[PDB]
């Protein structure tokens, strides 16, 4: 019977496999090859936050477009006034391995998580004023990745088991789990509408997940090493990966295949980090050279290079209003690009 | 235990097969439309005055 | 009342002294250009090599002047004040100069010898406290010459400036004190650092013989050059003091030893050469922060 | 705006009281030294933090008013390329090592060859404990199992000199040691500028001697860096 069943779970990959080329009308570039180039985005390190005193691994700004978090590898939260260069608090953490923070849309909690894999939840504008735990999450036997909050009283995380899960943060409770993947889980993007949410992973795969449901749908393989990195695009259709492979590629839901590759033969280091702009022409990446490459979305040119980090470029994010890049490095600084 | 894994595998494949599945050209030209469609309002694409530039 | 001589004075000591104006301006530029790099990394050396360079800049700004006084023939006089001001600094920036090299020895030799401990000894704000003290202390003790008329001279075709070869009581003690406490003091806690950091470096297992010969080359120079660019006038300075405190009246001592005190006071301003390449050109990492500049 | 000024003044307040507090966490974090301890199931990679001394177990020890704090990483799952470029800025990694059949020491070369010539282990110096030394000795002087069937290069050794005075001088034991030593330096002294070093030891289960051992090779490499900042080469 094992035999007869891995026949069948052949037969039915080449039938994938047939359909997906059969759908395969185009690629990205073929289309988006007359739109004029974006060029030379030469922007300055116009804020120089130093406050932290080892590597930033995450970084999360609220909804304000202001008060920002930022989490480092010494076991800082410090929460950060942009307008002022202000420090609003700075709130230690229990866990000095944090690999992502989160910062509350109503702005009155900040997660945070790590190799610990327990996400935690502070409470930020209490009536007292000063900041202190409210709860915890247990229940992943990986190192967390990524989790965001989902919209008030849920929250989405993801780590290294090959799966991701959703609390309620009233009660406490895993309330679905997410299962499918082979490899780590590295990051992890929401959909605006808060109904599906994807993921790559260390096995050159990535998958879509049904919030309301526990049912994978989707899955998409164009990769030869390790994916690292994820961000929504922010019509709520596609995404973006990179990989250890130096190569970083453009995936669609409905396409169900990849798209656009976006290489070079000089570049040998993986992409770390990838974020997008409010339009979505702009597509930020950080890399080991420790440079920013300004890709083009749609063209896969390095139209633009954010030189200034001495270290590897480990974080990425835009504001709510598009009004600045945050770059945190493992030279232990915060810079904001304008 | 093999036996239990091929048979999720093949399931899972067969829910994955017959998912509705859309040209890919259409995906690009919406992500292409959507890139396009707030140009104006990205102050990372288009300068910002220091007067309207909370960071200068 | 003491008859002089030489005729290559005219331009011998300014031989040495144009040489020195000539060479050392752009390396001590640059050495404080590296020492303020180094600073922006939070390393205290970047202080002690920036006071260096000033006080070498400052020397080597104010050497002219006394390049002419014996261009003419030991006779310059521009005014009292003008000379009194500039034969004071003249006159110490060197013990400034050597005072910032046994800083520096001193702060490599805590490193080195000791990389786990002194957390608050190396840190910038010690450093200009330290390097502030310094040049407070050096001004109040040579500021004793302020006090007195600098413009005596002998009778016989002569106007000095600052240095009366008769020369007068207090300047000859000012004169030992200047050799002892200035000339060996730091220069002897300067060779005492370097032979500490040889002794860690040859014990590292994580280093082969190729980098220790490199290492021990390196301080050889460094201990080396000084010596032979400050003893001599030293040694004469201190003959004349002796002989004159022994006995004033024999104007042949001076009038034999005129020769090897400027001939010697030309070779003094060699060190304003050596720091600069020494301490910032030749090193490798520094080489770098030279490409950088 | 009276309130205003008020505000920009409480603003100011709390930026002063933060910026004493990050002053103090500076100092803090300055000075103490993180390390990664490395091992394998059937060695003590474990025993020698407890000896010494879910998810991360962390400890905490001191040798000569030096703060040393290292982790365990053992919450995770048999893939460990990853998390392992955490550990990238501490002092040491701490490579434990299982020589007790040679069936696990190819896998042990493999391991410290990858850690070795990673893009963020080339400048830490590994140092290298060689655990489970008593069941090589114990077993390859036993028999019943050849090196060289294995690695066919055993036979063509002599006794290492001082490798461990042993009461008994077996030149197998000893060269089978420094056998595997250099089946590791095939890589650890082929490859590498001088960044890091190997720092080689042979400890069992039950040394003591760790700490100290660690504290000494830390100081090693902050001389060597000390070197390097204070433009002594």
């Amino acid at each position: 019977e094992l035999d007869q069943l891995r026949q069948e779970a052949e037969q039915l990959k080449n039938q994938i496999r047939d359909a997906r080329k059969a759908c395969a009308d185009a690629t990205l570039s073929q289309i988006t090859n007359n739109i004029d180039p974006v060029g030379r985005i030469q922007m300055r390190t116009r804020r120089t936050l130093r406050g932290h005193l080892a590597k930033i691994y995450a970084m999360h700004w609220g909804t304000d477009s202001r008060l920002l978090v930022s989490a480092s590898q010494d076991g800082k939260l410090i929460i950060w006034d942009s307008y002022t260069t202000n420090k609003v608090h700075a709130i230690p953490l229990r866990s000095s391995w944090v690999m992502t923070c989160a910062y509350a849309p109503s702005g009155n909690y900040v997660a945070c998580g790590g190799l610990d894999n327990i996400c935690s939840i502070y409470n930020l504008k209490t009536r007292e004023g000063n900041v202190r735990v409210s709860r915890e999450l247990a229940g992943h036997t990986g190192y967390l990745s990524c989790c965001r909050f989902l919209d008030d009283n849920q929250i989405v995380t993801s780590s290294g088991d090959t799966t991701c899960a959703l609390w309620d943060i009233e009660t406490g409770q895993q309330t679905t789990t997410f299962t499918g993947h082979t490899g780590d889980v590295m990051s992890l993007s929401l959909a605006p509408d808060t109904r599906l949410f994807v993921s790559g992973a260390c096995d050159a795969s990535a998958k879509l997940w049904d919030v309301r449901e526990g049912m994978c749908r989707q899955t998409f393989t164009g990769h030869e090493s390790d994916i690292n990195a994820i961000c929504f695009f922010p019509n709520g259709n596609a995404f973006a990966t990179g990989s250890d492979d130096a190569t970083c590629r453009l995936f669609d839901l409905r396409a169900d295949q990849e798209l656009m590759t976006y290489s070079h033969d000089n570049i040998i280091c993986g992409i770390t980090s990838v974020s997008f702009s409010k339009s979505g022409r702009l597509l930020l990446a950080g890399y080991d050279d420790f440079n920013c490459n300004v890709w083009d979305a749609l063209k896969a040119d390095r139209a633009g290079v954010l030189a200034g980090h001495d270290n590897r470029v480990s974080c990425l994010g835009v504001t709510d209003d598009g009004m600045a890049v945050a770059t945190g490095s493992w030279d232990s600084f915060l810079k904001i690009w304008n | 235990a093999s036996i239990a894994q091929a048979r999720k595998l093949v399931e899972q494949l067969k829910m994955e097969a017959n998912i509705d599945r859309i040209k890919v050209s259409k995906a690009a030209a919406d992500l292409m439309a959507y890139c396009e469609a707030h140009a104006k309002e990205d102050p990372l694409l288009t300068p910002v005055p220091a007067s309207e530039n909370p960071f200068r | 009342g003491c008859h002089v001589d030489s005729r290559v004075d005219h331009l011998f000591p300014p031989s040495l002294y144009i040489f020195v104006i000539g060479v050392g301006l752009p390396t001590n530029c640059l050495a404080l250009w590296a020492a303020y790099r180094q600073v922006q990394q939070r390393n205290e050396l970047g202080v002690y090599l920036m006071n260096l360079s000033i006080a070498d800049l400052l020397y080597i700004c104010t050497l002219p002047l006394w390049v002419d006084y014996f261009l003419h023939h030991d006779n310059w006089i521009h005014g009292p004040g003008s000379c009194k001001l500039f034969g004071f600094i003249f006159y110490t920036n060197i013990y400034i100069s050597i005072a910032f090299l046994c800083c520096i020895s001193v702060d490599r030799y805590l490193a080195v010898a000791h990389p786990l401990r002194f957390a608050r000894l190396r840190r910038v704000k010690t450093a200009v406290a330290v390097s502030s003290v310094v040049w407070a202390t050096e001004l109040g003790a040579n500021s004793a010459p302020l006090f007195h008329d600098e413009l005596f001279r002998d009778r016989y075709n002569h106007t000095f400036c600052f240095e009366k070869f008769p020369m007068e009581g207090w300047v000859a003690w000012m004169n030992l004190y200047r050799v002892f406490v200035g000339f060996l003091f730091p220069w002897a806690l300067m060779l005492l650092s370097y032979r500490g950091i040889l002794r860690a470096v040859r014990g590292s297992v994580s280093t082969e013989r190729q980098e220790k010969a490199k290492i021990k080359r390196l301080a050889l120079s460094l201990i080396a050059i000084v010596l032979v660019c400050f003893a001599p006038y030293h040694v004469l300075l201190l003959s004349r003091s002796a002989i004159y405190l022994g006995r004033p009246w024999d104007c042949g001592f001076e009038e034999r030893v005129f020769s090897a005190y400027h001939s010697s006071l030309a070779f003094t301003s060699l060190n304003c050469v050596a720091d600069p390449i020494l301490y910032c050109l030749v090193n490798e990492g520094a080489r770098s922060d030279v490409a950088k500049a | 705006t009276e309130d205003q000024r008020n505000e920009e003044k409480a603003q100011r307040e709390a930026n002063k009281k933060i910026e004493k507090q990050l002053q103090k966490d500076k100092q803090v974090y300055r000075a103490t030294h993180r390390l990664l301890l490395l091992g394998a199931d059937n060695s003590g990679k474990s025993t020698i933090v407890k000896q010494m001394r879910s998810g991360i177990f962390e400890t905490k020890f001191q040798v000569d008013k030096v703060n040393f704090h290292m982790f365990d990483v053992g919450g995770q799952r048999d893939e460990r390329r990853k998390w392992i470029q955490c550990f990238n800025d501490v002092t040491a990694i701490i490579f434990v090592v299982d020589s007790s059949d040679y069936n696990r020491l190819q896998e042990a070369l493999n391991l410290f060859k990858s850690i070795w010539n990673n893009r963020w282990l080339r400048t830490i110096s590994v140092i290298l404990f060689l655990n489970k030394q008593d069941l090589l000795a114990e077993k390859v002087l036993a028999g019943k199992s050849k090196i060289e069937d294995y690695f066919p290069e055993f036979a063509r050794y002599t006794t290492p000199e001082d490798a461990t005075p042993e009461p008994g001088e077996d030149p197998r034991v000893t060269r089978a040691k420094y056998f595997i030593r250099d089946e590791f330096l095939r890589i650890s002294t082929a490859s590498g500028d001088g960044r890091h070093y190997c720092y080689p030891h042979f400890t069992c289960a039950v040394d003591t001697e760790n700490a100290r051992r660690i504290f000494n090779d830390c100081k090693d490499i902050i001389l060597q860096m000390n070197l390097r900042e204070y433009n002594l080469v």
